[PDB]
Protein backbone atom coordinates (compact mmCIF):
# COMPACT_ATOMS: atom_id res chain seq x y z
CA UNK A 1 0.00 0.00 0.00
CA UNK A 2 1.28 3.45 -0.19
CA UNK A 3 0.62 4.33 3.56
CA UNK A 4 3.00 1.41 3.97
CA UNK A 5 5.39 3.04 1.67
CA UNK A 6 5.09 6.17 3.20
CA UNK A 7 6.05 4.62 6.44
CA UNK A 8 9.42 2.77 5.79
CA UNK B 1 6.64 6.87 25.55
CA UNK B 2 6.40 2.47 25.40
CA UNK B 3 7.76 2.13 28.61
CA UNK B 4 5.65 1.58 31.14
CA UNK B 5 5.67 3.65 34.94
CA UNK B 6 6.89 6.69 33.50
CA UNK B 7 8.94 8.89 35.69
CA UNK B 8 7.70 12.97 36.03
CA UNK B 9 10.93 13.61 34.40
CA UNK B 10 10.27 11.16 31.65
CA UNK B 11 6.50 12.99 31.28
CA UNK B 12 8.42 16.31 31.04
CA UNK B 13 10.71 15.16 28.39
CA UNK B 14 7.62 13.65 26.47
CA UNK B 15 5.52 16.53 26.40
CA UNK B 16 9.07 18.47 24.52
CA UNK B 17 9.55 15.98 22.34
CA UNK B 18 5.42 15.90 21.01
CA UNK B 19 5.35 19.98 20.30
CA UNK B 20 8.84 19.44 18.88
CA UNK B 21 7.59 16.66 16.67
CA UNK B 22 4.63 18.77 16.00
CA UNK B 23 6.55 22.00 15.22
CA UNK B 24 8.27 20.10 12.76
CA UNK B 25 5.08 19.29 11.18
CA UNK B 26 2.44 21.73 11.03
CA UNK B 27 2.64 22.68 7.48
CA UNK B 28 1.95 26.13 8.38
CA UNK B 29 3.32 28.28 10.67
CA UNK B 30 0.55 30.25 12.68
CA UNK B 31 2.29 33.18 11.87
CA UNK B 32 2.12 33.25 8.49
CA UNK B 33 -1.83 31.80 8.79
CA UNK B 34 -2.47 35.26 10.88
CA UNK B 35 -0.28 37.39 8.82
CA UNK B 36 -2.88 36.42 5.34
CA UNK B 37 -6.35 36.45 6.91
CA UNK B 38 -6.24 40.72 5.34
CA UNK B 39 -5.83 37.80 1.97
CA UNK B 40 -9.33 37.34 1.03
CA UNK B 41 -11.25 36.18 -2.06
CA UNK B 42 -12.64 39.37 -3.75
CA UNK B 43 -16.14 38.57 -4.86
CA UNK B 44 -15.29 37.98 -8.91
CA UNK B 45 -13.19 35.36 -7.44
CA UNK B 46 -15.99 33.54 -5.07
CA UNK B 47 -18.00 33.49 -8.36
CA UNK B 48 -15.17 32.40 -10.68
CA UNK B 49 -14.66 29.36 -7.75
CA UNK B 50 -18.77 28.70 -7.58
CA UNK B 51 -18.05 28.51 -11.52
CA UNK B 52 -16.04 25.70 -11.30
CA UNK B 53 -17.16 22.26 -12.70
CA UNK B 54 -17.94 19.40 -9.92
CA UNK B 55 -14.94 17.70 -10.47
CA UNK B 56 -12.58 20.22 -10.77
CA UNK B 57 -13.07 21.51 -7.32
CA UNK B 58 -12.99 18.21 -6.01
CA UNK B 59 -9.75 17.45 -7.98
CA UNK B 60 -8.43 20.84 -5.95
CA UNK B 61 -9.58 19.75 -2.38
CA UNK B 62 -8.67 15.94 -3.06
CA UNK B 63 -5.04 17.90 -3.50
CA UNK B 64 -4.54 19.57 -0.53
CA UNK B 65 -6.32 17.08 2.00
CA UNK B 66 -3.92 14.74 0.83
CA UNK B 67 -0.87 17.52 1.25
CA UNK B 68 -2.29 18.23 4.56
CA UNK B 69 -2.35 14.28 5.28
CA UNK B 70 1.47 14.22 4.10
CA UNK B 71 1.96 16.00 7.10
CA UNK B 72 0.28 14.11 9.20
CA UNK B 73 1.91 10.96 8.16
CA UNK B 74 5.52 12.83 8.77
CA UNK B 75 4.33 14.07 12.87
CA UNK B 76 3.02 10.47 13.11
CA UNK B 77 6.94 9.42 12.17
CA UNK B 78 8.57 11.55 14.33
CA UNK B 79 6.17 10.99 16.88
CA UNK B 80 7.89 9.49 20.50
CA UNK B 81 7.37 5.50 20.15
CA UNK B 82 5.26 5.45 16.86
CA UNK B 83 7.78 3.73 14.55
CA UNK B 84 8.89 1.63 17.27
CA UNK B 85 5.11 -0.06 16.72
CA UNK B 86 4.78 -2.52 14.20
CA UNK B 87 4.30 -2.04 10.39
CA UNK B 88 0.53 -2.94 10.51
CA UNK B 89 -0.62 -1.13 13.90
CA UNK B 90 1.02 2.40 12.20
CA UNK B 91 -1.24 1.67 8.79
CA UNK B 92 -4.16 1.04 11.09
CA UNK B 93 -3.79 3.83 13.46
CA UNK B 94 -3.27 6.38 10.50
CA UNK B 95 -5.56 4.83 8.18
CA UNK B 96 -8.55 5.75 11.20
CA UNK B 97 -7.02 8.72 12.56
CA UNK B 98 -4.90 11.03 9.69
CA UNK B 99 -8.00 12.15 8.50
CA UNK B 100 -8.89 13.21 12.09
CA UNK B 101 -5.77 15.16 12.42
CA UNK B 102 -6.40 16.95 9.41
CA UNK B 103 -9.70 18.17 10.52
CA UNK B 104 -8.47 19.54 14.35
CA UNK B 105 -5.27 20.88 12.66
CA UNK B 106 -7.27 23.14 9.96
CA UNK B 107 -9.11 25.11 12.96
CA UNK B 108 -5.85 27.15 13.17
CA UNK B 109 -6.82 28.03 9.68
CA UNK B 110 -10.11 28.68 10.60
CA UNK B 111 -11.11 32.82 11.11
CA UNK B 112 -14.10 33.13 13.67
CA UNK B 113 -13.75 36.96 12.84
CA UNK B 114 -15.33 36.77 9.54
CA UNK B 115 -16.27 33.06 9.57
CA UNK B 116 -13.62 31.56 6.69
CA UNK B 117 -10.87 29.62 5.98
CA UNK B 118 -7.44 29.31 4.52
CA UNK B 119 -7.66 28.33 0.87
CA UNK B 120 -5.08 28.03 -1.54
CA UNK B 121 -3.55 31.30 -0.28
CA UNK B 122 -6.52 33.43 0.54
CA UNK B 123 -9.13 33.72 3.19
CA UNK B 124 -13.38 32.66 2.22
CA UNK B 125 -16.61 31.79 3.33
CA UNK B 126 -18.11 28.02 3.17
CA UNK B 127 -19.82 29.58 -0.05
CA UNK B 128 -16.43 29.46 -1.64
CA UNK B 129 -17.55 25.31 -2.10
CA UNK B 130 -20.61 25.64 -3.26
CA UNK B 131 -19.34 23.73 -6.19
CA UNK B 132 -18.55 20.45 -4.55
CA UNK B 133 -22.60 19.41 -4.11
CA UNK B 134 -21.93 18.85 -0.77
CA UNK B 135 -22.68 21.80 1.64
CA UNK B 136 -24.39 20.10 4.55
CA UNK B 137 -20.82 18.59 5.15
CA UNK B 138 -19.05 22.20 4.49
CA UNK B 139 -20.80 23.74 6.96
CA UNK B 140 -20.35 20.89 9.58
CA UNK B 141 -16.61 20.92 9.06
CA UNK B 142 -16.56 24.89 9.39
CA UNK B 143 -19.24 24.26 12.85
CA UNK B 144 -16.41 21.97 13.80
CA UNK B 145 -13.58 24.49 12.98
CA UNK B 146 -15.73 27.42 14.93
CA UNK B 147 -16.25 24.93 18.47
CA UNK B 148 -12.15 24.29 18.13
CA UNK B 149 -11.57 28.10 17.87
CA UNK B 150 -13.85 28.26 20.59
CA UNK B 151 -11.41 26.58 22.96
CA UNK B 152 -8.48 28.87 22.02
CA UNK B 153 -5.84 25.97 21.47
CA UNK B 154 -2.25 26.95 22.01
CA UNK B 155 0.50 25.60 19.62
CA UNK B 156 1.59 23.10 22.12
CA UNK B 157 -2.36 21.83 22.84
CA UNK B 158 -2.89 20.94 19.86
CA UNK B 159 0.36 19.47 19.17
CA UNK B 160 -0.57 16.93 22.20
CA UNK B 161 -3.87 16.47 21.60
CA UNK B 162 -3.29 15.46 18.08
CA UNK B 163 -1.01 12.87 18.93
CA UNK B 164 -3.93 11.51 21.19
CA UNK B 165 -6.40 11.40 18.08
CA UNK B 166 -3.38 9.52 16.34
CA UNK B 167 -2.82 7.31 19.04
CA UNK B 168 -5.81 5.69 20.31
CA UNK B 169 -5.40 1.81 21.51
CA UNK B 170 -9.52 1.67 20.22
CA UNK B 171 -8.76 1.22 16.51
CA UNK B 172 -9.91 -2.04 15.22
CA UNK B 173 -7.07 -4.08 13.58
CA UNK B 174 -4.23 -3.24 15.93
CA UNK B 175 -1.70 -6.38 16.85
CA UNK B 176 0.49 -4.97 19.66
CA UNK B 177 -2.56 -3.68 21.24
CA UNK B 178 -0.50 -3.79 24.71
CA UNK B 179 2.00 -1.22 23.63
CA UNK B 180 -0.13 1.20 21.93
CA UNK B 181 -2.31 1.46 25.47
CA UNK B 182 1.14 2.47 26.99
CA UNK B 183 2.02 4.73 24.26
CA UNK B 184 -1.68 6.23 24.37
CA UNK B 185 -1.53 6.12 28.30
CA UNK B 186 2.09 8.04 28.40
CA UNK B 187 1.25 10.90 26.13
CA UNK B 188 -2.53 11.09 28.22
CA UNK B 189 -0.23 11.56 30.97
CA UNK B 190 1.57 14.28 28.90
CA UNK B 191 -1.24 16.08 27.89
CA UNK B 192 -2.26 16.33 31.09
CA UNK B 193 0.65 17.19 32.94
CA UNK B 194 1.08 20.40 30.76
CA UNK B 195 -2.51 21.29 30.84
CA UNK B 196 -2.26 21.18 34.47
CA UNK B 197 1.29 23.38 34.71
CA UNK B 198 -0.74 25.77 32.15
CA UNK B 199 -4.24 25.70 34.77
CA UNK B 200 -5.74 24.55 31.43
CA UNK B 201 -7.20 21.16 32.45
CA UNK B 202 -10.93 22.39 31.87
CA UNK B 203 -10.76 22.18 28.48
CA UNK B 204 -10.57 18.52 28.40
CA UNK B 205 -14.39 18.08 29.38
CA UNK B 206 -14.88 20.62 26.25
CA UNK B 207 -13.04 18.54 23.77
CA UNK B 208 -15.11 17.00 20.58
CA UNK B 209 -17.19 14.54 22.13
CA UNK B 210 -16.61 10.33 21.28
CA UNK B 211 -18.06 10.16 17.90
CA UNK B 212 -17.90 13.75 16.21
CA UNK B 213 -14.75 13.25 14.53
CA UNK B 214 -15.94 9.74 13.44
CA UNK B 215 -18.86 11.65 11.92
CA UNK B 216 -16.81 14.21 10.04
CA UNK B 217 -14.73 11.30 8.55
CA UNK B 218 -17.58 8.77 7.55
CA UNK B 219 -19.90 11.75 5.93
CA UNK B 220 -16.83 12.69 3.64
CA UNK B 221 -16.54 9.77 2.67
CA UNK B 222 -19.94 9.17 1.72
CA UNK B 223 -19.40 12.40 -0.02
CA UNK B 224 -16.18 11.37 -2.24
CA UNK B 225 -18.64 8.22 -2.89
CA UNK B 226 -21.56 10.18 -4.39
CA UNK B 227 -18.96 12.07 -6.25
CA UNK B 228 -17.25 9.32 -7.53
CA UNK B 229 -20.45 7.89 -8.76
CA UNK B 230 -21.20 11.27 -10.66
CA UNK B 231 -17.50 11.06 -12.44
CA UNK B 232 -16.09 7.76 -12.23
CA UNK B 233 -12.90 8.23 -14.11
CA UNK B 234 -11.29 11.66 -13.03
CA UNK B 235 -10.88 9.93 -9.27
CA UNK B 236 -8.75 7.22 -10.67
CA UNK B 237 -7.53 9.44 -13.31
CA UNK B 238 -6.25 12.61 -11.09
CA UNK B 239 -7.44 12.39 -7.53
CA UNK B 240 -4.01 11.95 -5.47
CA UNK B 241 -3.48 7.69 -4.99
CA UNK B 242 -2.99 8.25 -1.75
CA UNK B 243 -6.39 10.02 -1.01
CA UNK B 244 -8.39 7.23 -3.16
CA UNK B 245 -6.61 4.32 -1.11
CA UNK B 246 -7.87 5.95 2.57
CA UNK B 247 -10.62 7.16 1.03
CA UNK B 248 -11.96 4.96 -1.91
CA UNK C 1 -6.12 1.29 44.03
CA UNK C 2 -3.79 -1.23 42.23
CA UNK C 3 -5.40 -0.67 38.54
CA UNK C 4 -3.28 0.15 35.87
CA UNK C 5 -3.87 3.09 33.75
CA UNK C 6 -5.46 5.08 36.16
CA UNK C 7 -7.67 8.11 34.99
CA UNK C 8 -7.35 11.63 35.76
CA UNK C 9 -10.55 11.42 38.01
CA UNK C 10 -9.29 7.90 39.17
CA UNK C 11 -5.65 9.97 40.29
CA UNK C 12 -7.86 13.15 42.04
CA UNK C 13 -10.03 10.72 43.35
CA UNK C 14 -6.91 9.00 44.81
CA UNK C 15 -5.20 12.25 46.12
CA UNK C 16 -8.99 12.96 47.99
CA UNK C 17 -8.79 9.31 49.45
CA UNK C 18 -5.26 9.19 50.39
CA UNK C 19 -5.67 12.58 52.48
CA UNK C 20 -8.35 11.40 54.01
CA UNK C 21 -7.02 8.42 55.57
CA UNK C 22 -4.14 10.22 56.83
CA UNK C 23 -6.49 13.34 58.39
CA UNK C 24 -8.31 10.17 60.09
CA UNK C 25 -5.12 8.89 61.56
CA UNK C 26 -2.95 11.45 61.88
CA UNK C 27 -2.92 11.33 65.63
CA UNK C 28 -2.16 14.70 67.37
CA UNK C 29 -3.89 17.59 66.06
CA UNK C 30 -1.75 20.11 64.24
CA UNK C 31 -3.20 23.06 65.34
CA UNK C 32 -2.81 21.86 69.28
CA UNK C 33 0.85 20.88 68.24
CA UNK C 34 1.22 24.43 66.39
CA UNK C 35 -0.16 26.27 69.72
CA UNK C 36 1.86 24.49 72.34
CA UNK C 37 4.87 25.80 70.62
CA UNK C 38 5.21 27.99 73.52
CA UNK C 39 5.39 25.73 76.20
CA UNK C 40 9.22 24.81 76.80
CA UNK C 41 10.30 22.54 79.93
CA UNK C 42 11.76 24.90 82.27
CA UNK C 43 15.06 23.61 83.35
CA UNK C 44 14.30 21.80 86.21
CA UNK C 45 12.26 19.72 84.01
CA UNK C 46 14.99 18.92 81.55
CA UNK C 47 17.35 18.52 84.72
CA UNK C 48 14.43 15.37 85.64
CA UNK C 49 15.23 14.42 82.62
CA UNK C 50 18.35 13.58 82.36
CA UNK C 51 18.27 12.29 85.76
CA UNK C 52 16.17 9.07 84.65
CA UNK C 53 17.36 6.32 84.61
CA UNK C 54 18.20 4.64 81.08
CA UNK C 55 16.00 2.25 81.27
CA UNK C 56 13.08 4.34 82.37
CA UNK C 57 13.73 6.79 79.74
CA UNK C 58 14.30 3.69 76.80
CA UNK C 59 10.87 2.22 78.52
CA UNK C 60 8.88 5.86 77.61
CA UNK C 61 10.23 6.43 74.05
CA UNK C 62 9.36 2.65 73.03
CA UNK C 63 5.76 3.25 74.65
CA UNK C 64 5.78 6.83 72.63
CA UNK C 65 7.09 4.91 69.45
CA UNK C 66 4.55 1.96 69.60
CA UNK C 67 1.73 4.57 69.89
CA UNK C 68 2.50 6.60 66.74
CA UNK C 69 3.28 3.40 65.12
CA UNK C 70 -0.23 2.30 66.24
CA UNK C 71 -1.47 5.21 64.33
CA UNK C 72 0.18 4.57 61.22
CA UNK C 73 -0.68 0.64 61.01
CA UNK C 74 -4.18 2.36 60.82
CA UNK C 75 -3.35 4.26 58.38
CA UNK C 76 -1.64 1.42 55.85
CA UNK C 77 -4.96 -0.41 56.53
CA UNK C 78 -6.92 2.54 55.17
CA UNK C 79 -4.86 3.23 52.93
CA UNK C 80 -6.27 2.58 49.45
CA UNK C 81 -4.67 -0.69 47.96
CA UNK C 82 -2.99 -1.54 50.69
CA UNK C 83 -5.59 -4.22 51.63
CA UNK C 84 -5.66 -5.73 48.38
CA UNK C 85 -1.99 -6.56 48.81
CA UNK C 86 -0.80 -9.96 49.67
CA UNK C 87 -0.64 -10.27 53.63
CA UNK C 88 3.51 -11.30 53.33
CA UNK C 89 3.96 -7.90 51.50
CA UNK C 90 1.27 -5.69 54.13
CA UNK C 91 3.74 -7.60 56.61
CA UNK C 92 7.21 -6.36 54.76
CA UNK C 93 6.04 -2.79 54.01
CA UNK C 94 5.22 -2.22 57.60
CA UNK C 95 7.69 -3.67 59.20
CA UNK C 96 9.78 -1.82 57.17
CA UNK C 97 8.44 1.23 56.88
CA UNK C 98 6.46 1.85 59.91
CA UNK C 99 8.95 3.84 61.62
CA UNK C 100 9.83 5.79 58.37
CA UNK C 101 6.25 6.83 58.40
CA UNK C 102 6.78 7.70 61.86
CA UNK C 103 10.01 9.66 61.53
CA UNK C 104 8.57 11.86 58.37
CA UNK C 105 5.02 12.56 60.99
CA UNK C 106 6.84 13.83 64.11
CA UNK C 107 8.36 17.04 61.89
CA UNK C 108 4.99 18.20 62.44
CA UNK C 109 5.91 18.15 66.69
CA UNK C 110 9.47 19.78 65.58
CA UNK C 111 10.07 23.68 66.30
CA UNK C 112 12.84 24.79 63.69
CA UNK C 113 12.95 28.07 65.31
CA UNK C 114 14.26 26.92 68.47
CA UNK C 115 14.89 23.13 67.87
CA UNK C 116 12.44 21.39 69.84
CA UNK C 117 9.96 18.79 69.44
CA UNK C 118 6.69 18.23 71.63
CA UNK C 119 7.42 15.50 74.42
CA UNK C 120 5.24 14.26 77.62
CA UNK C 121 3.00 17.46 77.13
CA UNK C 122 5.59 20.39 76.85
CA UNK C 123 8.34 21.54 74.34
CA UNK C 124 12.12 20.51 74.49
CA UNK C 125 15.99 20.27 72.86
CA UNK C 126 17.84 17.23 71.93
CA UNK C 127 19.37 17.50 75.66
CA UNK C 128 16.26 16.15 76.96
CA UNK C 129 17.05 12.59 75.79
CA UNK C 130 20.90 12.17 77.47
CA UNK C 131 19.65 8.88 79.29
CA UNK C 132 18.98 6.88 76.51
CA UNK C 133 22.85 6.93 75.94
CA UNK C 134 22.45 8.07 72.16
CA UNK C 135 23.26 11.29 71.20
CA UNK C 136 24.75 10.65 67.72
CA UNK C 137 21.17 9.17 66.66
CA UNK C 138 19.08 12.18 68.42
CA UNK C 139 20.96 14.90 67.28
CA UNK C 140 20.65 13.08 64.00
CA UNK C 141 16.62 13.17 64.19
CA UNK C 142 16.30 16.86 64.91
CA UNK C 143 18.95 17.50 61.83
CA UNK C 144 15.85 15.09 60.22
CA UNK C 145 12.97 17.19 61.44
CA UNK C 146 14.58 19.61 60.49
CA UNK C 147 15.61 19.01 56.58
CA UNK C 148 11.49 18.26 56.02
CA UNK C 149 10.56 21.39 58.24
CA UNK C 150 12.51 23.75 56.10
CA UNK C 151 9.88 22.27 53.58
CA UNK C 152 6.91 23.66 55.02
CA UNK C 153 4.66 20.55 54.24
CA UNK C 154 1.18 20.89 53.99
CA UNK C 155 -0.80 18.30 55.97
CA UNK C 156 -1.98 17.11 52.37
CA UNK C 157 1.52 16.62 51.33
CA UNK C 158 2.63 14.60 54.61
CA UNK C 159 -0.59 12.09 53.52
CA UNK C 160 0.65 11.85 50.23
CA UNK C 161 4.54 11.50 50.69
CA UNK C 162 3.71 8.98 54.00
CA UNK C 163 1.38 7.27 51.64
CA UNK C 164 4.75 6.92 49.27
CA UNK C 165 6.94 6.05 52.45
CA UNK C 166 4.94 3.07 52.95
CA UNK C 167 3.99 1.67 49.53
CA UNK C 168 7.98 1.34 48.63
CA UNK C 169 8.44 -1.66 45.78
CA UNK C 170 12.37 -1.91 46.34
CA UNK C 171 11.72 -3.45 50.27
CA UNK C 172 13.12 -6.48 50.21
CA UNK C 173 10.75 -9.41 50.47
CA UNK C 174 8.07 -8.53 48.58
CA UNK C 175 6.37 -11.52 47.04
CA UNK C 176 4.28 -9.97 44.42
CA UNK C 177 6.73 -6.84 43.97
CA UNK C 178 4.77 -6.07 40.62
CA UNK C 179 1.60 -5.40 42.59
CA UNK C 180 3.38 -3.04 45.00
CA UNK C 181 4.85 -1.26 41.92
CA UNK C 182 1.62 -0.45 40.22
CA UNK C 183 0.11 1.20 43.68
CA UNK C 184 3.54 2.94 44.47
CA UNK C 185 3.26 4.33 40.44
CA UNK C 186 -0.15 5.36 41.41
CA UNK C 187 0.43 7.03 44.49
CA UNK C 188 3.17 9.11 42.71
CA UNK C 189 0.78 10.30 39.87
CA UNK C 190 -1.39 10.82 42.86
CA UNK C 191 1.51 12.85 44.34
CA UNK C 192 2.64 14.98 41.41
CA UNK C 193 -0.91 15.62 40.50
CA UNK C 194 -1.50 17.82 43.72
CA UNK C 195 1.86 19.17 43.70
CA UNK C 196 1.53 20.80 40.24
CA UNK C 197 -1.83 22.15 40.90
CA UNK C 198 -0.62 23.66 43.53
CA UNK C 199 2.51 24.88 42.12
CA UNK C 200 4.98 22.44 45.23
CA UNK C 201 6.75 20.49 42.13
CA UNK C 202 9.42 22.01 43.72
CA UNK C 203 9.94 20.13 47.13
CA UNK C 204 10.64 16.91 44.80
CA UNK C 205 14.44 17.55 44.93
CA UNK C 206 14.48 18.46 48.26
CA UNK C 207 12.87 15.84 49.55
CA UNK C 208 15.37 13.48 51.96
CA UNK C 209 17.69 11.75 49.93
CA UNK C 210 18.23 7.88 49.04
CA UNK C 211 19.22 6.08 52.17
CA UNK C 212 18.54 8.83 54.58
CA UNK C 213 15.42 6.57 56.34
CA UNK C 214 17.46 3.69 56.27
CA UNK C 215 19.74 5.15 57.85
CA UNK C 216 18.11 6.19 60.92
CA UNK C 217 15.86 2.83 61.24
CA UNK C 218 19.16 1.10 61.21
CA UNK C 219 20.54 3.38 63.81
CA UNK C 220 17.91 3.10 66.47
CA UNK C 221 17.78 -0.86 65.56
CA UNK C 222 21.40 -0.88 67.24
CA UNK C 223 20.97 1.65 69.91
CA UNK C 224 18.31 -0.43 71.02
CA UNK C 225 20.10 -3.67 70.86
CA UNK C 226 23.16 -1.93 72.35
CA UNK C 227 20.55 -0.89 75.25
CA UNK C 228 18.46 -4.55 75.06
CA UNK C 229 22.16 -5.96 75.89
CA UNK C 230 22.91 -3.97 79.17
CA UNK C 231 18.97 -4.26 79.92
CA UNK C 232 17.48 -7.51 78.78
CA UNK C 233 15.17 -7.98 81.34
CA UNK C 234 13.38 -4.43 80.81
CA UNK C 235 12.43 -4.76 77.30
CA UNK C 236 11.29 -8.50 78.00
CA UNK C 237 9.50 -7.28 81.31
CA UNK C 238 8.07 -3.72 80.33
CA UNK C 239 8.67 -2.90 76.45
CA UNK C 240 5.17 -3.38 74.17
CA UNK C 241 5.75 -6.70 72.19
CA UNK C 242 4.91 -4.92 68.89
CA UNK C 243 7.83 -3.01 69.48
CA UNK C 244 10.29 -5.98 70.39
CA UNK C 245 8.67 -7.33 67.28
CA UNK C 246 9.92 -4.99 64.81
CA UNK C 247 12.96 -3.89 66.21
CA UNK C 248 14.08 -6.87 68.37
CA UNK D 1 2.53 -11.99 64.48
CA UNK D 2 1.46 -9.10 65.90
CA UNK D 3 1.46 -7.10 62.79
CA UNK D 4 -0.49 -10.42 61.37
CA UNK D 5 -2.83 -9.95 64.20
CA UNK D 6 -3.51 -6.09 63.93
CA UNK D 7 -3.96 -6.56 59.93
CA UNK D 8 -6.39 -9.40 59.72
C1 LIG E 1 -11.66 23.36 4.73
C2 LIG E 1 -12.93 22.57 4.40
C3 LIG E 1 -14.15 23.46 4.63
C4 LIG E 1 -12.86 22.12 2.94
N1 LIG E 1 -11.65 21.29 2.77
C5 LIG E 1 -11.64 19.99 3.43
C6 LIG E 1 -12.67 19.06 2.84
C7 LIG E 1 -13.14 19.23 1.55
C8 LIG E 1 -14.08 18.35 1.04
C9 LIG E 1 -14.56 17.32 1.83
F1 LIG E 1 -15.47 16.45 1.34
C10 LIG E 1 -14.09 17.15 3.12
C11 LIG E 1 -13.14 18.03 3.62
S1 LIG E 1 -10.47 21.70 1.67
O1 LIG E 1 -10.18 20.53 0.90
O2 LIG E 1 -10.86 22.93 1.09
C12 LIG E 1 -8.95 22.07 2.50
C13 LIG E 1 -7.99 21.07 2.60
C14 LIG E 1 -6.81 21.35 3.24
C15 LIG E 1 -6.59 22.64 3.73
N2 LIG E 1 -5.39 22.93 4.37
C16 LIG E 1 -5.03 24.34 4.58
C17 LIG E 1 -5.56 24.83 5.92
C18 LIG E 1 -4.90 24.11 7.10
N3 LIG E 1 -3.44 24.01 7.01
S2 LIG E 1 -2.53 23.95 8.41
C19 LIG E 1 -2.48 22.18 8.78
O3 LIG E 1 -1.20 24.33 8.10
O4 LIG E 1 -3.26 24.61 9.43
C20 LIG E 1 -2.79 23.84 5.69
C21 LIG E 1 -3.51 24.54 4.53
N4 LIG E 1 -7.52 23.58 3.60
C22 LIG E 1 -8.68 23.33 3.00
C1 LIG F 1 12.70 13.22 68.34
C2 LIG F 1 13.02 11.81 68.83
C3 LIG F 1 14.19 11.90 69.81
C4 LIG F 1 11.78 11.27 69.54
N1 LIG F 1 11.98 9.95 70.14
C5 LIG F 1 11.96 8.90 69.10
C6 LIG F 1 13.14 7.96 69.26
C7 LIG F 1 13.60 7.58 70.51
C8 LIG F 1 14.67 6.70 70.63
C9 LIG F 1 15.30 6.21 69.49
F1 LIG F 1 16.35 5.35 69.59
C10 LIG F 1 14.84 6.59 68.25
C11 LIG F 1 13.77 7.46 68.13
S1 LIG F 1 10.73 9.70 71.21
O1 LIG F 1 10.64 8.30 71.43
O2 LIG F 1 10.98 10.66 72.23
C12 LIG F 1 9.18 10.16 70.52
C13 LIG F 1 8.35 9.18 69.97
C14 LIG F 1 7.12 9.57 69.47
C15 LIG F 1 6.76 10.91 69.51
N2 LIG F 1 5.52 11.29 68.98
C16 LIG F 1 5.01 12.62 69.32
C17 LIG F 1 5.42 13.66 68.26
C18 LIG F 1 4.77 13.40 66.89
N3 LIG F 1 3.33 13.03 66.97
S2 LIG F 1 2.30 13.34 65.70
C19 LIG F 1 2.37 11.77 64.77
O3 LIG F 1 0.97 13.42 66.21
O4 LIG F 1 2.84 14.41 64.92
C20 LIG F 1 2.84 12.22 68.09
C21 LIG F 1 3.48 12.59 69.44
N4 LIG F 1 7.57 11.81 70.03
C22 LIG F 1 8.75 11.48 70.53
Amino acid sequence: SLLKKLLD
Amino acid sequence: GSAPYASLTEIEHLVQSVCKSYRETCQLRLEDLLRQRSNIFSREEVTGYQRKSMWEMWERCAHHLTEAIQYVVEFAKRLSGFMELCQNDQIVLLKAGAMEVVLVRMCRAYNADNRTVFFEGKYGGMELFRALGCSELISSIFDFSHSLSALHFSEDEIALYTALVLINAHRPGLQEKRKVEQLQYNLELAFHHHLCKTHRQSILAKLPPKGKLRSLCSQHVERLQIFQHLHPIVVQAAFPPLYKELFS
